[PDB]
């Protein structure tokens, strides 16, 4: 079965990750 | 196509490729346990289990191997204190290598079950569809679980054919691996009694064997099969996720509260052994048992073990680190080289002052020296101008008994105040802040980290139980509700019973 | 400072006169 | 304190009430305060963006 | 639309207020006599305004025990 | 033509009978002298 | 800081970012 | 290493620029 | 049934509320918890 | 048609308030907890657990009443009324914090019963159980904070108490002791709650200002009968409004309303993970790299080190009163104080 | 105890005079269900 | 479809799908084991908790 | 013998079965009276 | 008393509305 990931889901899922890592980088560097 | 979060749902109507995806998960888990223990061997300093044991080094899976008999290395070191031992094959290396060898073997098995998904064993003979008899599968696996619950309890844990388990004295000084006999009375439900842990596995193994035999030969009711949708394997998922979060809640508690399964020589002191001053009461119980023999204070304190006074130190409390204060406990205070001794604080009156020990809540804590009658006699002041109870004003000296500084007395109030800010932490220890760049910022033990993962997993698996139970009971409707859902179906008082079209 | 003050002052009033004139230049007219 | 805070509570709501009534009275003078006409919806007569 | 009498029809019926002009004030009076006759201070152990402290003593009567804790409260109450 | 003692009667009264009792009790507290 | 403080974030940005871009190029291409 | 990691924010602006101007458009259907 | 006008019930039950909360707000200033 | 089928009929009978099978577990336990809150906030003191006034009988108002937690000496005792601490005595049981565990456990069981109700009603009305899935976020907040957080701490005493000012204690406790603002899991909760409240306000006002004119009156709420199958608002205009105002817009009304389910529920689930960490005192209290910087440089001040100075203020000024069991006797000179205050 | 006989005496006077007015209206509803 | 050797030895162990036992079945025998587990877990809950204190059961390391 | 918190657990578990069992005794009773017409 | 003022001040608001209801006036 093929995986569909439309461009909005690339855009939100990149938004989900980048603002997660903008959050947690302050704590991963600590 | 499939959404990205639905990509694994190509295995529901594929039991052979469900077994392969499972074999690969089990290969990755067994591969991690081999990889984690080999990395733990590469960083474990084993030459001092008194002041630098496995829970000070952030050894995660080294205590889980230790608590079931695995005690030595091919290098030569045993964790119990000896060197030069030949523990045979089952070392920390051989256990880890067995887990990597298992992981390659479960890998190739997963490779086989992925290509050869189309076995007739999954295909139902009466309808040609790939079908799993989940009631009969359950009783088969419940029989195997109880066979391996009984045999682990009645051979491994009893020691009759097996090593036993890690047993301890209550203060964790001479704890080792011993065979444990089963406790069959009511004292076996004491979680700190290890005889119940043996007797659980013997008894629950038999009951699991008995129930495993039951679910093989007894079929589900027509109304229990359909309430749970026992034909679907999402109901096995939702009730197994329900089990593993209950079980992860239990191991979060029994790690945090402590049990016989989670000893303090392996996972560290609990936070409740610092709350009660549980080691401080024991330390003073030994000292007064020599203060009535006639043995003087320098003598009566040089007999306290360094391992016992190390448990009475707040940098071993697991409620004292932080979520991103990462790494071993030795990354915090340091590597404990020796006990500095019991700091006895006396004023210029020569009357003994007792430091208010810090609770595990506090990052900062004021240094405050009460007496036996409770009234505050000295403190390190914040505002020092209008002060009355400073160490300089009240003439506070510090004397050390046992440890490094046995028979030393510091009277000059800067050196008394430095030792006073370390006496709010319990017993004062000399730390190596040079081996691994120990910045003083307190860390968490393997007892505290395990509780964090397994109570956050258990909460995250509470949602997964809810989600997959939602998917089971509502399987017809997760594409959506009916377009032909009648307005008179959800209208009030069109049916005498909600949900039923024969009650209008 | 002497120069950037009147630089900002002209920039502000040109955008503000653009604001005030364009809402005076028939903003009730510009409806569907 | 009583006079400044009461006349801030009142003056903010009177800004909200201005935004309410200025938006509405201009929607009323143009004829879509009750909603969008379905038969003559402007956006389906308005071109696409991208 | 499920079957019960509508709330526009119960509280507006006079038979409601035949019942409830003599039960709503009665329970307001019952609750008054819970506090006014002092039974509130005895069901739940909430102290009276002259029962937080002994006459000279000003300490908080705080529980320090678990299985010797019901007897500890009584020791604080016999102090009053 | 309606029932009188329904489930809703129990939902109403098990809340609103101790509510009025408590409101009489809190209103007696407003007159406790200190 | 932590010397594993960027690798904790680079493998937090890029590890799902490689995943969502792989997913997008395999569904753009149909 | 610290600030130049944090300046993740420049990827967000590029995503803010891409998801506004280069989104797959809404289609009247 | 619909004998009593519902507004009269709604204007005196709603006046039972403000009498009681007006009694509750008065006892903020009287007796216990009045800081006096 | 035996007695289980007959009890299934009467439980799922179409009435005013739906009872159901969950109502055996919801309707006593949700009512004992809320009835026990009101019983504890009216009539039960905190004079032996906390040394506090917390009932209307003592003089407290609705803000200051609480059903306070048990004492620290109780530990995580279940504090059954028949249990070894209360020994049957109801008067003693309220004094020992027994009504706190009465509310925290019946309220726990009622929240299971309400979440099971959401499953049971969705199975009968034929809809998907997403409201139960969205109710997992208030469960996980009630479970982490009122149950898991005290279970990680030394007793029930450090759980929040069921009261307005007592919750306010608990908020100010977590700033001083845990630095819970700085925790990244709480920020995902603030982003989830305020994102939810934004998506409540935005979607509410977007629908209400893109309505189709279906009635000839100037009050638009009577232009909707529910049996209609038209969109009551213009999702096309709403998408073109937000695409030019904000830049991005929903164009899928199903994805919009899933995002409304997603955003406060993921936020409240992330706050749960932080509080479970704070049960073990696993705080994001300090950035180690900055307090290394600030302890050998006495001029490097950030707002971070200012907040940590505030937390030392909270932890030393509040604790001899907040934590009476510890017998914190902090002199008038150990207290962290700035100049002139 | 005397006080619990004065907290419950308007209550037992409430429910009695409540059941003294819907007394025939209870015998009509139980009969209709049976 | 691929009829293998181990697929035949365990074919009776996957050839009873959907064979329900008729009626309510052994659900009463299960509900009275549902309940005894509930009492058993509540026993070991309350022992660990020190709510249930027993003769010779000290729930502590010592 | 039976410790005083053991008979507390008995009293609670029997009261909890008086609470549960008489709850379902009435719910069985009212369901037998108020059967839905099919 | 201050209350018997505020009672008859307060009651005689709805009694305007009571009269125009029981006289079928222009309510
Ligand atoms: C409702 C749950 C009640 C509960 O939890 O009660 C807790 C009891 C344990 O009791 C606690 O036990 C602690 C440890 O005591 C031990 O240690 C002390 C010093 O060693 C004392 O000396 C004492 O004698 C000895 O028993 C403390 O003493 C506390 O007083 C006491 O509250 O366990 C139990 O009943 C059963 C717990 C086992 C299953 C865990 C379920 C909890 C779910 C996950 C949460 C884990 C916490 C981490 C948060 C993240
Ligand atoms: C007859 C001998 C016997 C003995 C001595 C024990 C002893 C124990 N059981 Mg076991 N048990 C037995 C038979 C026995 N069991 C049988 C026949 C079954 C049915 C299969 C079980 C099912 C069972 C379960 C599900 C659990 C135990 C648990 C325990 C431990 C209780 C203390 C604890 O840590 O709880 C802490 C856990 C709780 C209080 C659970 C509530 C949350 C203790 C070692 C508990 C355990 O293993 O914890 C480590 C546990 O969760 N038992
Ligand atoms: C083949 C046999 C085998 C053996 C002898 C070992 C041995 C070991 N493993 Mg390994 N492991 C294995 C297979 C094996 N493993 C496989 C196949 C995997 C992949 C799934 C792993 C993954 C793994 C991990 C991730 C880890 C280990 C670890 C360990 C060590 C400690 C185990 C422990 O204390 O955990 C406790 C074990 C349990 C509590 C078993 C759970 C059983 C639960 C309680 C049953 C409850 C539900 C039950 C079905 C209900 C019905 C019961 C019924 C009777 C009534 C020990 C040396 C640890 C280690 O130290 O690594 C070096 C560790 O971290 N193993
Ligand atoms: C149950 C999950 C679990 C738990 C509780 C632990 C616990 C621990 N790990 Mg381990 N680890 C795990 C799974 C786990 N690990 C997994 C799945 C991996 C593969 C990615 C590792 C790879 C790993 C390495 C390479 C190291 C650790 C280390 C540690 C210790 C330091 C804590 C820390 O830095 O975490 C911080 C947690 C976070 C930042 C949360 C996000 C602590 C005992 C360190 C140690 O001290 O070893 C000697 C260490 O160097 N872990
Ligand atoms: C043993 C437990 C177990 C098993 C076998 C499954 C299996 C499944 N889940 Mg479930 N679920 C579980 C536990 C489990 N889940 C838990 C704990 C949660 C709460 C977090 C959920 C919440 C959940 C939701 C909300 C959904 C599923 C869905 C699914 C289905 C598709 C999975 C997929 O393709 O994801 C694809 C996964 C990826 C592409 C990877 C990203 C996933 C996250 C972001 C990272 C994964 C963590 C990391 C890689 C390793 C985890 C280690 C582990 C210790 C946790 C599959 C049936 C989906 C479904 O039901 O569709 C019909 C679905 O929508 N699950
Ligand atoms: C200003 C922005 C802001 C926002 C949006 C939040 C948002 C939140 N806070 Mg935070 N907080 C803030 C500032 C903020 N906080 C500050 C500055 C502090 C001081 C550091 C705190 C201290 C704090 C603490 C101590 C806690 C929170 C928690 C939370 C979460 C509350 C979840 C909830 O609804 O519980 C409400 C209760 C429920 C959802 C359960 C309801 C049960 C049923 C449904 C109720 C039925 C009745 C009168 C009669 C009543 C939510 C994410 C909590 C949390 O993290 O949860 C895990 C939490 O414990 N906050
Ligand atoms: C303080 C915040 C807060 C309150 C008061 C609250 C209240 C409610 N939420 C409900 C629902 C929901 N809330 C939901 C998402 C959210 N809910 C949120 C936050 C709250 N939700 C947030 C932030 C989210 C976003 C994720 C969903 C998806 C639902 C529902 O479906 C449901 C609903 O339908 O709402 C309309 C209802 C619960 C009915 C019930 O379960 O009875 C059970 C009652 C019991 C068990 C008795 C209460 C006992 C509780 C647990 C502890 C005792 C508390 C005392 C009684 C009072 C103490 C008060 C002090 C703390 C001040 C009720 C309206
Ligand atoms: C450093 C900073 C990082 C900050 C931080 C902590 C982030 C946390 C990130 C994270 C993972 C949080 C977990 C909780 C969580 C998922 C929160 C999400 C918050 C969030 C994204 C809220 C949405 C905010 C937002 C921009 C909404 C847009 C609303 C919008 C444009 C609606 C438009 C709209 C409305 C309609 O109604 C209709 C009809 C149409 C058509 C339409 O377009
Ligand atoms: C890929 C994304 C990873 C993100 C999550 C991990 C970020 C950690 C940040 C970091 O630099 O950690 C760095 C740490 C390593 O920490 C180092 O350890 C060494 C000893 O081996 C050193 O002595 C130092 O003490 C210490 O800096 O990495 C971890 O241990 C993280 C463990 C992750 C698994 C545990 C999770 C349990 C709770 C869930
Ligand atoms: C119905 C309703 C309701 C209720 C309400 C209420 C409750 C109200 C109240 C009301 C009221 C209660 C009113 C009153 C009014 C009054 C008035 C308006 C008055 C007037 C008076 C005057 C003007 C005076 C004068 C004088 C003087 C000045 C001096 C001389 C003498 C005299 C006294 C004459 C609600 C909203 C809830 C809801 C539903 C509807
Ligand atoms: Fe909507």
């Amino acid at each position: 079965q093929p995986v569909e990931l439309n461009r909005t889901s690339l855009y939100l899922g990149l938004l989900l990750i980048l603002v997660l890592a903008l959050l947690f980088s302050s704590y991963f560097f600590n | 196509g499939l959404p990205w979060y639905r990509v694994h749902t190509v295995l529901i109507n594929d039991p052979g490729r469900l077994i392969a995806a499972h074999l690969m998960h089990t290969a990755l888990v067994a591969g991690w346990a081999g990889s984690m223990a080999l990395y733990e061997l590469a960083t474990f300093d084993p030459s001092d289990p008194v002041l630098n044991p496995m829970w000070r080094q952030g050894m995660f899976v080294l205590p889980f191997m230790a608590r079931l008999g695995v005690t030595g290395s091919w290098s030569g070191w045993s964790i119990t204190g000896e060197t030069g031992i030949d523990p045979g094959f089952w070392s920390f290396e051989g256990v880890a290598l067995a887990h990597i060898v298992l992981s390659g073997l479960l890998f190739l098995a997963a490779c086989w079950h992925w290509v050869y998904w189309d076995l007739e064993l999954f295909r139902d003979p009466r309808t040609g569809e790939p079908a799993l008899d989940l009631p009969k599968m359950f009783g088969i696996h419940l029989f195997l679980a109880g066979l391996l619950c009984f045999g682990f309890g009645a051979f491994h844990l009893t020691g009759l054919f097996g090593p036993g388990m890690w047993v301890s004295d209550p203060y964790g000084l001479t704890g080792s691996v011993q065979p444990v006999a089963p406790e069959w009375g009511p004292d076996g439900f004491n979680p700190y009694n290890p005889g119940g842990v043996v007797a659980h596995h013997i008894a629950a193994g038999i009951v699991g064997i008995i129930a495993g035999l039951f679910h093989i030969l007894v079929r589900p009711p027509q109304r229990l099969y359909k309430a749970l949708r026992m034909g679907n394997i999402e109901t096995v998922l939702s009730s197994s996720i329900a089990a593993v979060f209950f079980a992860a809640f239990v191991v979060a508690g029994t790690m945090w509260y402590g049990s016989a399964t989670t000893p303090i020589e392996l996972f560290g002191p609990t936070r409740y052994q610092w709350d009660s001053s549980y080691f401080q009461q024991e330390i003073n119980r030994r000292v007064q048992a020599s203060l009535a023999s006639g043995a003087t204070l320098e003598e009566a304190w040089s007999a306290i073990p360094e391992k016992l006074a190390f448990y009475d130190y707040i940098g071993n409390n697991p409620a004292k680190g932080g979520l991103f204060r990462t790494g071993p406990m030795n990354k915090g205070d340091g590597i404990a080289q020796a006990w500095k001794g019991h700091a006895v604080f006396r004023n210029k009156e020569g009357e003994e002052l007792f430091v208010r020990r810090m609770p595990a809540f506090f990052e900062s804590f004021p240094v405050i020296l009460t007496d036996k009658n409770g009234v505050v006699k000295a403190d390190i002041p914040f505002r020092r101008a209008e002060s009355k109870y400073s160490f300089e004003q009240q003439g506070v000296t510090v004397s050390f008994y046992g440890g490094e500084l046995n028979g030393q007395t510091f009277t000059d109030p800067p050196t008394v105040k430095s030792y006073a800010r370390k006496a709010i932490f319990g017993e004062i220890f000399e730390f190596d802040t040079e081996t691994l760049n120990s910045d003083g910022i307190f860390r968490t033990s393997p007892r505290g980290w395990f509780t964090f993962a397994h109570a956050v997993f258990a909460l995250l698996f509470f949602f997964g139980h809810i989600w997959h139970g939602a998917r089971t009971l509502f399987r017809d409707v997760f594409s959506g509700i009916d377009p032909e859902l009648s307005p008179e179906q959800v209208e009030w008082g069109f049916y005498q019973k909600v949900g039923d079209v024969t009650t209008r | 400072m002497e120069t950037l003050k009147i630089t900002v002052y002209i920039v502000v009033t040109f955008f503000v006169l653009l604001f005030v004139f364009g809402f005076l230049s028939g903003d009730p007219a510009r409806n569907p | 304190s009583w006079l400044a805070t009461s006349h801030f509570v009142l003056a903010f709501f009177f800004l909200v009430g201005h935004l309410w009534h200025a938006g509405r009275a201009r929607a009323a003078a143009a004829g879509f305060e009750k909603g969008i006409d379905r038969e003559s919806e402007p956006v389906l007569s308005m071109p696409s963006l991208d | 639309t499920t079957g019960e009498r509508p709330f526009s029809d119960i509280i507006t019926s006079v038979r409601y207020w035949v019942i409830h002009s003599i039960t709503i004030p009665a329970l307001f009076i019952a609750g008054w006599l819970f506090v006014s006759t002092g039974l509130a201070y005895d069901v739940f152990g909430t102290p009276r305004p002259d029962s937080y402290y002994a006459q000279e003593q000003r300490s908080i009567p705080l529980v320090t025990d678990r299985f010797e804790a019901k007897q500890q409260v009584e020791t604080f109450l016999e102090q009053l | 033509s309606y029932p009188i003692f329904t489930v809703r009667w129990v939902a109403v009264h098990t809340l609103a009978v101790p509510t009025i009792f408590f409101l009489g009790a809190i209103a007696a507290m407003q007159f406790i002298q200190r | 800081v932590n010397q594993l403080g960027l690798i904790a974030t680079a493998l937090f940005v890029l590890v799902p970012s490689v995943f969502l871009i792989i997913l997008y190029v395999q569904t753009e291409s149909q | 290493m610290e600030t130049i990691t944090y300046v993740i924010f420049a990827c967000i602006i590029a995503l803010f620029f891409f998801a506004i101007f280069f989104r797959e458009p809404p289609r009247i259907t | 049934g619909g004998r009593i006008p519902l507004w009269i019930v709604a204007t005196v039950a709603g006046m039972g509320v403000i009498v009681i909360v007006g009694l509750f707000f008065y006892g903020a200033y009287a007796g216990l918890g009045s800081s006096l | 048609r035996g007695w289980f089928d007959i009890l299934d009929d009467w439980l799922k009978r179409d009435r005013f308030v739906f009872v159901g099978w969950s109502g055996i577990l919801l309707f006593p336990c949700a009512y004992l907890a809320l009835g026990g809150w009101l019983t504890g906030t009216t009539f039960v003191t905190s004079w032996y657990t906390h040394g506090l006034a917390s009932s209307y009988l003592e003089g407290c108002n609705f803000l200051t009443v609480a059903v306070s937690t048990p004492a620290n000496s109780m530990g995580h005792s279940l504090l059954l009324l028949w249990g070894p601490e209360a020994q049957g005595d109801f008067t003693r049981w309220c004094q020992l914090g027994g009504l706190w565990t009465f509310i925290a456990l019946h309220g726990a069981f009622g929240l299971i019963g309400f979440m099971l109700r959401q499953f049971e009603i969705a199975r009968l009305v034929g809809v998907r159980p997403y409201n139960a899935i969205a109710f997992s976020a208030p469960i996980a907040v009630f479970v982490s904070v009122f149950l898991i957080y005290p279970l990680g701490q030394s007793s029930w005493f450090f759980a929040p108490s069921f009261g307005v000012a007592a919750i306010f204690r608990f908020l100010l406790f977590f700033q001083g002791f845990h630095n819970w603002t700085l925790n990244p899991f709480h920020m995902m909760g603030v982003a989830g709650v305020l994102g939810g409240a934004l998506l409540c306000a935005i979607h509410g006002a977007t629908v209400e200002n893109t309505l189709f004119q279906d009635g000839e009156g100037a009050s638009t709420f009577r232009a909707f009968n529910p049996t209609q199958a038209e969109e009551t608002y213009s999702m096309v205009t709403a998408n073109r409004f937000w695409s030019q105002i904000f830049g991005i817009a929903f164009s899928n009304k199903r994805w919009l309303h899933f995002f409304m389910l997603f955003v406060p529920v993921t936020g409240l689930w992330m706050s749960a993970i932080g509080v479970v960490g704070l049960a073990l005192n696993l705080r994001s209290y300090d950035f180690i790299s900055q307090e290394i910087r600030a302890a050998e440089d006495p001029e490097f001040e950030t707002f971070y080190t200012k907040n940590l100075l505030l937390n030392e203020g909270i932890r030393a000024w509040m604790a001899p009163q907040d934590q009476p069991h510890e017998n914190f006797v902090f002199p008038e000179e150990v207290l962290p104080r700035g100049n002139a205050l | 105890d005397w006080r619990v006989l004065v907290v419950l005496l308007p209550v037992l006077l409430a429910a009695g005079w409540a059941v003294r007015n819907i007394l025939p209206y209870a015998v009509k509803q139980v009969q209709k269900l049976l | 479809a691929r009829r293998t050797w181990l697929g035949d030895i365990l074919r009776p162990l996957n050839s009873e799908y959907g064979k329900v036992a008729p009626g309510w079945g052994t659900t009463p025998l299960m509900a009275v084991f549902m309940g005894l587990f509930l009492v058993f877990l509540l026993i070991i809950l309350e022992i660990y908790n020190s709510t249930l204190i027993l003769d010779g059961v000290n729930v502590s390391w010592k | 013998t039976i410790t005083p918190s053991l008979k507390g657990f008995f009293i609670g578990l029997l009261s909890g079965a008086v609470v549960l069992g008489l709850t379902f005794a009435v719910l069985i009773a009212i369901s037998q009276i108020d059967k839905v017409q099919r | 008393a201050q209350l018997t003022m505020i009672a008859m001040i307060g009651i005689a608001g709805p009694m305007i509305i009571f009269l125009l209801a029981v006289r079928r006036g222009n309510l």
